[PDB]
C-alpha cells in the first residue's frame, strides 16, 4: 500500500533534516528552534494519518530492506514495523515533544548554548522512534543503548556540578544492567530459535521460557527504574527541567516494559513469569509510593509518582492484560508531560528556589498554573470520568478480577492510597498555604509560548485519554462483571486518601513540633537502599581494586614471580662464576678434577 | 627538573632522621606524621591521614581547586582517586549505620516473605474454568490437525 | 603484493633525498597514495582465497587487516611531529625511515604464505619498535619498558620456531593450503601437549593474557605516540592474526587443554577491567583496555565458532582504530599539559569546544556503541560463548558494565566540570589534531554503514 | 615537467613497476591453462589465450 | 522480477466497505489527493528514465558451473583432486545456507500475512522448515569452524556407522 | 580549618550551633508563624542560661546541646540555592571562562572588538608595570620566615595597587 507504507517512512525520514541542517550550517542560524519546532509539528501532522488509516481499516505491515551482514542460516536489515502498539504510541510522543518543544523555546531562552541541545534532544527522539519502530531484534538494541547515552548526556547537560555527572554515570550504569539481561535474552534467542526476528519468535512458542524472560525482567527493571535498580530516577531528576520532562514524561522509561508488552505472545505462558512480574510490580509500586511521601523537592516527588505508575504497569503485565498498560503509557505521558512542564513554569518564575519549603502561595498568583495543577494532580488520581480514570481504574479491576497473588492487591491498593495523599500534599504546599517567598517578586505568565505549550497539554489530558481509549479493536476480554465494592473501591480509596491527607494537612495547622520517630526517617531519606548501596559497593570494589588488582596482584606479585627470580638467579650465578681471582692453581685443580671427574666418575671412554 | 630525593624510599626507621626527613618533606607535623606500618603491602613510607576527608572541609574556606577540596601543599592522602566527590561520599549520615542496614534488611525480609505467604495462598473469584467451544479450542493450538481429535464437549448448566 | 612491497621500499629513499622541509609533504603524499593502491586489492572472492604468489597469499582475514596497517602509516607519520620537530635533520630522516622499515616487515608479516616466513617477519616486526621507544621514549623508564619488551616477546615467541622446524620436517612444506588439505589430527600424548602450548604460549605471550600481560603498560606508558600506536593496534591484532592462521592445525587436543587459558583470559579481564578504572597516569587507561579487549579476543580464537570468528576479527579491527585513537588524544592532552596525570588537567569543556566531540565519539566507540563495529565484535563473542556454557555470559556482561564504567569516568575526569585555572599555556586546537581525528573516526562510521568486509574468512 | 621535480614521480612508477612484474609472474606461472576439470572450454576465436 | 512459485503468495483477499453513515470519509480525499500529488510525477520520472535506460541494451548472465566429480574419488593426497572437491563442497554450502535462509523468510512471510491466527495455513511451511532444518542440524552443524570438506565426510560416516549399529540392535 | 585563626572561639562555636539549630528549624518548621513561635522559644533557652560564670560549666551545656541537637536534626535542610549541596551550586559554571585566556584570538576578531581589547591592553599595561619592585618588597620586607597568618596587608605606602589582585578582582561575573 502507498499511502501507508510512503507517510510512515517520511515521519521516520522528517528527523534527519535539522542534522543536515547543522551539519552544514557554516553560517550559523538564528531561527534553528523555530526549525526544530515546525518539523516536529510537520513530523507529527504526518504521523496522524496512518494511525487513522490503521483504525478505518485494519492492514498492519512491516517493511524491511538494506539487508547488510547476510552471514549465516540469519539475515538482518533495517526492519520495521507498524502494528497496534508501534503506531498508536508515535503520535503520543511525537505531540508531547512538540509541546516541549514550545517550552523549551522558553526556558532554555537566557542560556546562549540552545542550539546544540535541541540538536540533542531531536537525535533523542530519532533513536527512541527508532526503539518503538523496530521488529528485528538488534535495531531494538540500538535504540536502547542510544537512549542511554542521549540520556547520559542530557542529564550530564550543566557540567559543572558534580551531582549532575554523578547522575549520569548512575544512570549509564543501571542502563548497562539493562545491556546485560537484555543481550542474555538475545544469546537465548540466537541459539534456541537461530534469530532475533520477533515474527520467527513468535511463530513459534518455545515452552522453555526461563532463561529468555528472566533476562527480559532484567532488561526491563533496568531501564524502567524499579527495585533493585529504582534510585537513579531522582537523580535523574537533578539535570535541567525539559530533559527531565521528556526523558522520564513519554520517552525513555518506558522503554523497559514497552519490550515486555512487545512480547505478549512469549509471556502468555510461563506462570513463573507472570508471578515474577506482579510481586515486582507491587514491590516497587509500594517501596516508591511511600518513598514518595516526605519530600521537599517537586521533582523528586514527580520522579517517585513516575516510578509507581511504572511499578502498576508491571502489575498490569502480570495479569495477562498488556493493552490496558500500552493505554496507561499513553495517557501516562501526556499526563507526566503537562505537570513536569507546568513546574518548570513555576520554578523558573521564582527564581528556581526549586524546594516544597519556601514554596507556598501561588492560588491568584496568576492561576494558569494552579489551574494546569489542580487537573494534573486531579488527574493522577482515579477521578470519575477524567483521563486517569480510563487506564489506572480498569488495571485495578482486571488486577482484581484475576487469580492474583492476594498481597500485590494489597499493595497496589495501599499505593493508590498513597499517591492519593502525595498529590494532595503538592496541592497543599504548592498553591494554598500562606505565601513563603522572598520579596521583589517578578511571576510572570505574559507569554506566549508557555501558555501555548499549557494550553495544547491540557486539551490533550482532558479528551485525548478518551478519544484514544475508545476506538480501538478489543484485543482481550473485557471484565466488567464485578460484584459491589470492587468496582467502587478505587473512588473508595481515593476519597479516604483525601480525608487522610487533609487532617493531616490540618495536623500541620497546629503547633507541637514532635520529635521523628525513625519511620519518618525511612520516608525521607529516600528509603535506606540510595546511601546503603551507594556507599558499600563503591567502596568494596574499589577498595578491592586498590589492595588485590593495583598493588597486590599485578605490579608486586607478578613482577616477582617472572621478572625478579628469573633476574635474581642469573644475578647470583653470575656473582657466583665470574667472581674469580687470578690464580693459576686453582684453575689447574680445577682441570684436574674436571679429568678425574671425566675418568672415573661419570665415564665418557665408555 | 626535579630533584630526586624528594621521591619516599625505605619505611620510618630509624626514629630521628628519617621522621625529621619526612616531616620536612611531606610539609607535615612531626606527631602527625604516621606510617602504616610496613606489614609489606608496599605503601612506602606514604602517611596515614583520617581517610575521609572529602565531604568535610567545608566549602567555604576559599583554596585554590575548588572541586578537589586540596590546597597545593597538603599530602594528599593514598586513596583519593577513590575520594574525590563523584566517586565516593562519606558524610557523617543522619541516623547511623547498623541501625540503618538492620531496618533495611529486615523490612526487604518482611516484603519477600510476604509475597512468599502470598504464592502459596492465592486470591480467585468464584469461578470455574473458561469453557473453549470446539475440544479446548484444538486446531488453533499447535496442530495435529488429524491426529487427535480429542472427545470433550461443554453442556449448559 | 609485490606491487605493494616495493613502493614501500620506494617510498624509503625518498625520505633521504628530499630536501628540508620537503621530506613531510612527499612522505604524507606518497603513503596515501599508497593508501589507496592498497584499498584496490579487495577483490577476495568465495571459494578460494588470492594468490599473489607461492610467496604471497591473502586470506580475508588478511585484507582488512594489511589496509589497516597502510592507512595507519599517513596517520602516524603526521601524527609524529611536534614532539621531534625541533630535532636534528638527520634523526628525523631516521625516524621516518624506521617507520617506513616497520610498514614494509608488517606487509611481509601479513601476506605470509609460510609460517616459517611469519615467524622471521614477526620478529622482524619486533625489531625496530624497541629502537624507536627507546630512542624518543621522553621518560627514564624507557630502557626498563623496551627491555621487558624485548625478553618477553622473545622468550615467549621461540620455541614457536621450534615446533614450526618439527612441523615442516615431518610433513612436508608450510603452505597454509599444503598445512590444510592435508592436516591430520593428533591425539592426546604429551609431546602434542607441549606443541600446542609452545605455539599457543608463544602468542599468548603476543596478545598478551593476564599473566603475562605487564609486558604492555610500560611499553606503552613509556613510548612515543609512533611506537604507541603500531604497538597496539598492528601488533596486538598481529599476533591475534597469527594465531586464527596457526590453530588450523592441533585440532582435537584443543578441548582437552584449552581449559586454563580460557580460564585466566576470563579472570583476567575482570581483574583488568577492574585495574583501569581506579589509576592515574591517562596513558595507561588505553592499555589495560586494551588487555581487557585482547582477552575477550583469545577468549573467542579459543572457542572454535565461525560467529567467534568473525567477531574475533570484527573485534580486532574496531578495538585498533579506537585504541590508537585514544592514544592519540591523550598525546595531545600531553602536549597541551606537561602532565601525563589525570586529576590535574581537568576543565576543557569550556576551553577547547571542539575537543570534547572527539573525546566523546571516541569513548562512545570505546563504550560499544551499538551501530559500531565494536559492539559486533564483542556482541558475536557474547553469541558464541554463550554457546560454549551457559554461565559464563555473566564474566561477559561485567566486563560490559565495568568498561562502560572506566570509559565513561575516563571521558568525564579529564575533560568535565572546572579549569584548574593555574594552567594558563593551553593554546586552541591545531587543524592537525582534529584532521588525525577525523582520519581515525570517518573509517569506522563508514564500515558500521557497511561491515561486510571486514568479517573475516567465515563470511 | 619531469626534472623540474623528480621527486613525485618515483613511487608511481614504482608501483607500475610492481604491477608489470606481477603480470610477468604471472605469465611465468601459466601451467594448466585448459587442465582443469571446472575452467574448460575449446579455445576460441582467434588466438591461442584465455588468460595473460 | 522473481518466479511466484518459490516465494509463494496466497491470493488476495479484499472487502468492499459499505458505509453506514455519511460524515463522509477523510482519508478518501486524503488518498486521491495522494494519487494526485504523488502517484502521476514519479510515474512520468520512471517513464522517462526507462525509455533513457531502453535507448541502448545492456546484459548480464548468470554464473554456472560444472560437475567436477568428488571427494570420494579423491586419493590420499592428490592436492588438485581434493582442492576441486573442497571448492565444490564450499559453494555448495553457501547455496544450502541460502536455501536456508529462503525458507526462513517465507515463514516470516506466513506469520506476517495469516495475521494473528498462526496456526492456519501455517502448518506446511513450519513442517517443511523443521524438515531442511533438521537436515541441515544433521548434516552441517557440529563441526566447527575449521571445516574443509573431510570433516563432513567423517561426520557422514560416524553418523551412519552409530545408525548401522543402532539398527543391528534393532534388528 | 579556617584563614585567619586556628580555633574559631568558644562564642564562635556557639553562635555556628544557632545559626545551624534556627536554620534546621526553618526546614522543619514550615508556615512560618508556628516557626517564628519556636524560634523565639529557641532564643529563650539561649536566654535562660547565658550569663554562667564558669567556662567548664559553658562547654559542659554545649556538648549536651550538640547531643540533643543531633537527635533533632533534620534529614534534607531548606539550603539556598547557592550553598553546596545545594539546587544549583555553580550552576552557570558552564559559562566561567577565565580571562587569562581571550588574547589567544585571531586579529580579525580583534577587529570586531577594538574598544575593550584597548582597554584590556592598558589594564594589562596596569598589572606588569606595578608588579615586581612594589608587591614583591610589600610580601618580602614585612613578614618573618613564618608567616603564621594568610591576611595579607594592603598597599597604605604612597601609591599603587595591593598586592596580589588579578586573579581576585579579574573573576567572573558569577551570573554570565
Ligand atoms: C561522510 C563522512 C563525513 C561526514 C561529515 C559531515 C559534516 C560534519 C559537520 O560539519 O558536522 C558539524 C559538527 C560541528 O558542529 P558545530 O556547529 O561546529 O558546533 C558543534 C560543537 O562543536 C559541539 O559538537 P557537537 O555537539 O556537534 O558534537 C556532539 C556529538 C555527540 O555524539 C553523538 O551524539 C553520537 C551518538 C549518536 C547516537 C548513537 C546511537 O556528535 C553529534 O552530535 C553527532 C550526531 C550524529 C551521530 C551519528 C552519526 O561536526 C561535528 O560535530 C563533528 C562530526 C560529528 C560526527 C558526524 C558523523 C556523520 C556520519
Ligand atoms: C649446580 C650449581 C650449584 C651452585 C650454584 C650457586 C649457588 C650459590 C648462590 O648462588 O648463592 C647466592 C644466593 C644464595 O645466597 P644467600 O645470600 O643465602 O641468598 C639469600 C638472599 O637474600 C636471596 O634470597 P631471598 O631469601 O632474599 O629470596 C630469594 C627467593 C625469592 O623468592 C620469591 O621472590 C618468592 C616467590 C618465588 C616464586 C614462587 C613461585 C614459582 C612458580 O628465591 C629466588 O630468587 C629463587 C631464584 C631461582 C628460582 C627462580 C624461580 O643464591 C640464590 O639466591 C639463588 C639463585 C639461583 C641459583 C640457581 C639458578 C639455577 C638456574
Ligand atoms: C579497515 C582498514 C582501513 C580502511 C580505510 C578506508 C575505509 C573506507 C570505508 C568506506 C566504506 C563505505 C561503505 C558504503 O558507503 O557502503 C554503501 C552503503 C551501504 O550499501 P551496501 O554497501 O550495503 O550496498 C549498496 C550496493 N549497491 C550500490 C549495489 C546498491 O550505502 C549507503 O550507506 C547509502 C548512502
Ligand atoms: C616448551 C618447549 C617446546 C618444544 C617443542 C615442542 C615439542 O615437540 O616438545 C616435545 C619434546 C619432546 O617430544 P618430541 O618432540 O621428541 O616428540 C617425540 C614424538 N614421538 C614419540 C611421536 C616420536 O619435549 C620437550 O621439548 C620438553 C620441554
Ligand atoms: C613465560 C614467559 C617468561 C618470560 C621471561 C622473560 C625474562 C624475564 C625478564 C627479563 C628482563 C629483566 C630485567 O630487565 O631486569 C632488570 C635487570 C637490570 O636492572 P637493574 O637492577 O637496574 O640493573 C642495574 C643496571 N644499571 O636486568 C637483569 O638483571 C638481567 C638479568 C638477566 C635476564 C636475562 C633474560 C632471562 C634469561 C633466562 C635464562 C634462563
Ligand atoms: C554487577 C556489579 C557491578 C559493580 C559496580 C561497581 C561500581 C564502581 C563505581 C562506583 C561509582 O562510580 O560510584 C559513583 C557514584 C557515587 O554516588 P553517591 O555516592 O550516591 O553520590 C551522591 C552525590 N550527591 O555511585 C554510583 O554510581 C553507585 C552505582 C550503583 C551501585 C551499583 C552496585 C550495587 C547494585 C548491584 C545490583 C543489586
Amino acid at each position: 500500500m502507498n499511502l501507508f507504507s510512503s507517510l510512515t517512512l517520511v515521519t521516520l525520514i522528517l528527523l534527519t533534516m535539522p542534522i543536515a541542517a547543522i551539519n552544514f550550517n557554516t553560517h550559523k542560524f538564528t531561527n534553528y528552534p523555530l526549525y526544530v519546532k515546525t518539523t516536529i509539528s510537520c513530523a507529527f501532522i504526518t504521523s496522524m494519518i496512518p494511525t487513522m488509516m490503521f483504525i478505518h481499516t485494519g492492514q498492519e505491515m512491516i517493511i524491511s530492506n538494506w539487508h547488510w551482514l547476510t552471514i549465516q542460516t540469519l539475515k538482518l536489515s533495517l526492519s520495521f514495523k507498524m502494528d497496534f502498539f508501534s503506531m498508536m504510541f508515535v503520535p503520543v510522543a511525537l505531540f508531547v515533544t512538540w509541546s516541549i518543544m514550545e517550552f523549551s523555546m522558553w526556558y532554555m531562552h537566557s542560556d546562549p548554548n540552545i542550539n546544540q541541545f535541541f540538536k540533542y534532544l531531536l537525535l533523542f527522539l530519532i533513536t527512541m522512534l527508532i526503539l518503538v519502530t523496530a521488529n528485528n531484534l538488534f535495531q531494538l538494541f540500538i535504540g536502547w543503548e542510544g537512549v542511554g547515552i542521549m540520556s547520559f548526556l542530557l542529564i550530564g547537560w550543566w557540567y559543572g556540578r558534580t551531582d549532575a555527572n554523578t547522575a549520569a554515570l548512575q544512570a549509564i550504569l543501571y542502563n548497562r544492567i539493562g545491556d546485560i539481561g537484555f543481550i542474555l535474552a538475545m544469546a537465548w534467542f540466537l541459539i534456541n530459535l537461530n534469530t532475533w526476528d520477533l515474527q520467527q519468535i513468535f511463530m513459534l512458542n518455545p515452552n522453555d521460557s526461563n532463561l529468555p524472560l528472566m533476562g527480559l525482567i532484567l532488561a526491563a527493571t533496568g531501564k524502567s527504574a524499579q527495585f533493585g535498580l529504582h534510585p537513579w530516577l531522582p537523580s535523574a531528576m537533578e539535570g535541567p527541567t525539559p530533559v527531565s520532562a521528556l526523558l522520564h514524561s513519554s520517552t525513555m522509561v518506558v522503554a523497559g516494559i514497552f519490550l515486555l508488552i512487545r512480547f505478549y505472545p512469549l509471556t502468555e505462558n510461563n506462570k513463573f513469569g507472570q508471578s515474577i512480574m506482579l510481586c515486582l510490580g507491587a514491590m516497587t509500586t509500594l517501596f516508591t509510593a511511600m518513598c514518595a511521601l516526605t519530600q521537599n523537592d517537586i521533582k523528586k516527588i514527580i520522579a517517585f509518582s513516575t516510578s509507581s505508575q511504572l511499578g502498576l504497569m508491571m502489575v498490569t503485565i502480570g495479569i495477562n492484560q498488556p493493552h490496558l498498560a500500552f493505554l496507561h503509557i499513553c495517557t501516562h505521558a501526556f499526563f507526566k508531560a503537562m505537570l513536569f512542564m507546568c513546574s518548570g513554569s513555576i520554578i523558573h518564575s521564582l527564581n528556581d528556589e526549586q524546594d516544597i519549603r519556601k514554596m507556598g502561595g501561588l492560588f491568584k498568583a496568576m492561576p494558569f498554573t494552579t489551574t494546569a495543577l489542580i487537573i494534573g494532580s486531579l488527574a493522577l488520581t482515579g477521578m470519575p470520568f477524567l483521563t486517569g480514570f480510563y487506564s489506572k481504574d480498569l488495571i485495578i479491576e482486571s488486577a482484581n478480577t484475576s487469580y492474583t497473588n492476594a498481597w500485590a492487591l494489597l499493595m497496589t491498593l495501599v499505593a493508590t492510597s498513597f499517591t492519593a495523599i502525595y498529590s494532595t500534599r503538592i496541592i497543599f504546599f504548592a498553591l494554598l498555604g500562606q505565601p513563603r517567598f522572598p520579596t521583589l517578586i517578578n511571576i510572570n505568565e505574559n507569554n506566549p509560548f508557555l501558555i501555548n505549550s499549557i494550553k495544547r497539554l491540557l486539551i490533550g489530558s482532558l479528551f485525548a485519554g478518551f478519544i484514544i481509549s475508545n476506538n480501538i479493536p478489543p484485543m482481550t476480554i473485557p471484565q466488567m462483571t464485578m460484584p459491589h465494592y470492587l468496582k467502587m473501591t478505587a473512588l473508595t480509596v481515593t476519597i479516604l486518601g483525601f480525608i487522610l491527607a487533609l487532617e493531616i494537612s490540618n495536623t500541620t495547622h497546629y503547633l507541637k513540633f514532635n520529635y521523628p520517630s525513625n519511620t519518618f526517617k525511612f520516608s525521607n531519606l529516600l528509603g535506606y537502599y540510595p546511601t546503603i548501596m551507594h556507599r558499600l559497593t563503591p567502596y568494596m570494589n574499589l577498595t578491592m581494586s586498590q589492595k588485590s588488582a593495583s598493588s597486590l596482584l599485578d605490579l608486586i606479585w607478578l613482577e616477582t614471580i617472572l621478572p625478579k627470580t628469573i633476574s635474581l638467579a642469573q644475578m647470583k650465578m653470575s656473582t657466583t662464576i665470574t667472581s674469580q681471582k687470578g690464580l693459576i692453581k686453582l684453575y689447574f685443580l680445577s682441570f684436574l678434577i674436571t679429568i678425574l671427574i671425566s675418568t672415573t666418575l661419570l665415564n665418557f671412554h665408555e | 627538573s626535579h630533584i630526586t630525593k624528594d621521591m619516599l624510599p625505605g619505611p620510618y626507621p630509624k626514629t630521628p632522621e628519617e621522621r625529621a626527613a619526612a616531616a620536612k618533606k611531606y610539609n607535615m607535623r612531626v606527631e602527625d606524621y604516621e606510617p602504616y606500618p610496613d606489614d609489606g603491602m608496599g605503601y612506602g613510607d606514604y602517611p596515614k591521614l583520617p581517610d575521609r576527608s572529602q565531604q568535610e572541609r567545608d566549602p567555604w574556606y576559599d583554596w585554590d581547586h575548588p572541586d578537589l577540596r586540596l590546597n597545593w601543599g597538603e599530602p594528599m592522602h593514598w586513596d583519593l582517586d577513590m575520594y574525590i566527590r563523584n566517586r565516593v561520599d562519606t558524610s557523617p549520615t543522619p541516623v547511623n549505620w547498623n541501625l540503618m542496614c538492620k531496618h533495611l534488611f529486615g523490612f526487604v525480609a518482611f516484603m519477600l516473605f510476604m509475597f512468599w505467604v502470598g504464592e502459596t495462598y492465592p486470591t480467585y473469584q468464584p469461578v470455574g474454568p473458561k469453557q473453549y467451544p470446539y475440544n479446548n479450542l484444538y486446531l488453533e493450538r499447535g496442530g495435529d490437525p488429524n491426529k487427535e481429535p480429542e472427545p470433550v464437549v461443554h453442556y449448559e448448566i | 603484493m609485490l606491487k605493494y612491497i616495493i613502493p614501500t621500499m620506494m617510498l624509503m629513499p625518498l625520505t633521504w633525498l628530499s630536501k628540508n622541509s620537503m621530506i613531510w609533504i612527499n612522505t604524507t603524499l606518497h603513503s596515501l597514495l599508497i593508501s589507496l593502491t592498497s584499498l584496490l586489492l579487495l577483490n577476495q572472492f568465495g571459494d578460494n582465497s588470492l594468490n599473489f604468489s607461492l610467496t604471497f597469499f591473502s586470506d580475508s582475514l588478511s585484507t582488512p587487516l594489511l589496509i589497516l596497517t597502510m592507512w595507519l602509516l599517513p596517520l602516524m607519520l603526521m601524527a609524529s611531529q611536534h614532539h621531534l620537530s625541533k630535532e636534528n635533520l638527520a634523526r628525523k630522516k631516521l625516524f621516518i625511515s624506521m617507520l617506513i622499515l616497520l610498514q614494509l616487515f608488517l606487509i611481509m608479516t601479513f601476506t605470509a604464505t609460510e609460517l616459517i616466513f611469519f615467524y622471521i617477519m614477526f620478529e622482524a616486526t619486533l625489531v625496530p619498535t624497541l629502537i624507536i621507544i627507546t630512542r624518543w621514549g621522553n621518560q627514564t623508564e624507557r630502557l626498563n619498558a623496551g627491555l621487558y619488551f624485548l625478553f618477553y616477546t622473545l622468550a615467549g615467541s621461540l620455541p614457536l620456531l621450534v615446533a614450526l622446524i618439527y612441523i615442516q620436517n615431518t610433513m612436508g612444506s608450510l603452505n597454509f593450503l599444503i598445512l590444510q588439505y592435508w592436516v591430520q589430527p593428533m591425539p592426546n600424548s604429551w609431546s602434542n601437549t607441549f606443541m600446542w602450548l609452545a605455539c599457543m604460549m608463544a602468542f599468548m605471550v603476543k596478545m598478551p593474557l593476564y599473566g603475562l600481560h605487564l609486558w604492555l603498560p610500560k611499553a606503552h606508558v613509556e613510548a612515543p605516540i609512533a611506537g604507541s600506536m603500531v604497538l597496539a593496534a598492528i601488533l596486538l591484532k598481529l599476533g591475534g592474526y597469527g594465531m586464527m592462521r596457526i590453530t588450523l592445525l592441533l585440532n582435537p587436543i584443543t578441548d582437552f587443554m584449552a581449559y586454563p587459558f580460557i580460564m585466566l583470559s576470563l579472570w583476567g579481564m575482570i581483574m583488568t577491567s577492574s585495574i583501569c578504572l581506579r589509576q592515574t597516569d591517562l596513558k595507561s587507561l588505553i592499555a589495560y583496555s586494551s588487555v581487557s579487549h585482547m582477552a575477550l579476543v583469545i577468549v573467542a580464537i579459543l572457542i572454535q565458532t565461525p560467529w567467534s570468528y568473525m567477531g574475533a576479527t570484527a573485534l580486532m579491527i574496531a578495538h585498533g582504530l579506537t585504541s590508537s585513537m585514544l592514544f592519540c588524544l591523550a598525546n595531545s592532552n600531553y602536549e597541551r599539559v606537561h602532565s601525563r596525570t589525570m586529576i590535574l588537567a581537568r576543565g576543557l569543556q569550556t576551553l577547547l569546544p571542539l575537543m570534547a566531540a572527539w573525546w566523546l565519539l571516541a569513548s562512545l566507540t570505546n563504550l560499544a556503541l551499538p551501530p559500531s563495529i565494536n559492539l559486533i565484535g564483542e556482541l558475536f563473542v557474547v553469541m558464541s560463548t554463550f554457546s560454549w556454557s551457559n554461565i559464563t555470559i555473566i564474566l561477559m556482561g561485567l566486563n560490559m558494565v565495568i568498561t562502560a564504567l572506566y570509559s565513561l569516568y575516563m571521558l568525564i575526569t579529564t575533560q568535565r566540570g572546572k579549569h584548574t585555572h593555574h594552567i594558563n599555556n593551553i593554546l586552541p586546537s591545531f587543524t592537525r589534531e582534529n584532521a588525525l581525528m577525523s582520519l581515525h573516526m570517518l573509517p569506522l562510521l563508514l564500515l558500521s554503514l557497511n561491515p561486510k568486509i571486514i568479517l573475516g574468512p567465515l563470511y | 615537467v619531469v626534472r623540474d621535480h623528480w621527486i613525485h614521480v618515483l613511487v608511481p612508477v614504482g608501483f607500475v613497476f610492481g604491477y608489470y612484474l606481477d603480470r610477468k609472474n604471472d605469465e611465468k606461472l601459466a601451467a594448466f591453462r585448459n587442465k582443469s576439470l571446472l575452467y574448460k572450454r575449446e579455445l576460441k576465436p582467434n588466438e591461442e589465450v584465455t588468460w595473460k | 522480477s522473481w518466479d511466484k512459485d518459490v516465494y509463494p503468495e496466497p491470493p488476495r483477499r479484499t472487502p468492499a466497505p459499505s458505509p453506514q453513515t455519511s460524515l463522509p470519509n477523510p482519508i478518501t480525499y486524503l488518498t486521491k489527493a495522494f494519487d494526485l500529488l504523488v502517484d502521476r510525477p514519479v510515474t512520468l520520472v520512471r517513464e522517462f528514465i526507462e525509455r533513457q535506460h531502453a535507448k541502448n541494451k545492456y546484459y548480464y548472465y548468470h554464473r554456472e558451473f560444472r560437475r567436477v566429480p568428488d571427494i570420494t574419488e579423491c586419493h590420499e593426497k592428490d592436492v588438485l583432486c581434493m582442492f576441486e572437491a573442497e571448492m565444490q563442497w564450499k559453494r555448495d554450502y553457501k547455496v544450502d545456507q541460502e536455501i536456508v535462509n529462503i525458507i526462513q523468510e517465507r515463514l516470516k512471510a506466513c506469520q506476517q500475512r495469516e495475521g494473528e491466527s498462526h496456526r492456519q495455513n501455517c502448518a506446511k511451511e513450519l513442517q517443511q522448515f523443521t524438515q531442511v532444518v533438521k537436515a541441515y542440524q544433521d548434516r552441517y552443524h557440529d563441526l566447527g569452524a575449521h571445516y574443509s570438506a573431510r570433516k563432513c565426510l567423517a561426520k557422514q560416516k560416524q553418523r551412519m556407522l552409530a545408525e548401522r549399529k543402532a539398527t543391528k540392535e534393532a534388528a | 580549618f579556617l584563614p585567619s585563626a586556628a580555633y574559631l572561639t568558644h562564642q564562635q562555636k556557639v553562635l555556628q550551633l544557632y545559626k545551624r539549630a534556627l536554620r534546621h528549624l526553618e526546614s522543619r518548621c514550615v508556615h512560618r508563624d508556628k516557626y517564628r513561635y519556636f524560634a523565639c522559644l529557641l532564643r529563650a533557652r539561649f536566654d535562660e542560661h547565658k550569663n554562667e560564670k564558669d567556662m567548664v560549666k559553658a562547654t559542659q551545656l554545649l556538648r549536651e546541646a550538640e547531643k540533643e541537637f543531633w537527635h533533632g536534626q533534620h534529614p534534607q535542610p531548606y539550603i539556598f540555592p547557592e550553598s553546596p549541596g545545594g539546587t544549583s551550586y555553580e550552576r552557570y559554571e558552564c559559562y566561567k571562562v577565565p580571562e587569562w585566556c581571550l588574547d589567544d584570538w585571531h586579529p580579525s576578531e580583534k577587529a570586531m572588538y577594538p574598544d575593550y581589547f584597548a582597554k584590556r591592553e592598558q589594564w594589562k599595561k596596569l598589572r606588569r608595570e606595578s608588579w615586581e619592585r612594589e608587591v614583591k618588597q610589600l610580601q618580602e620586607e614585612t613578614p618573618v620566615g613564618g608567616p603564621r597568618t594568610e591576611a595579607l596587608p594592603p598597599a597604605r605606602k604612597q601609591g599603587d595597587l595591593p598586592p596580589l589582585w588579578w586573579h581576585i578582582v579579574t573573576r567572573p561575573r558569577e551570573r554570565p
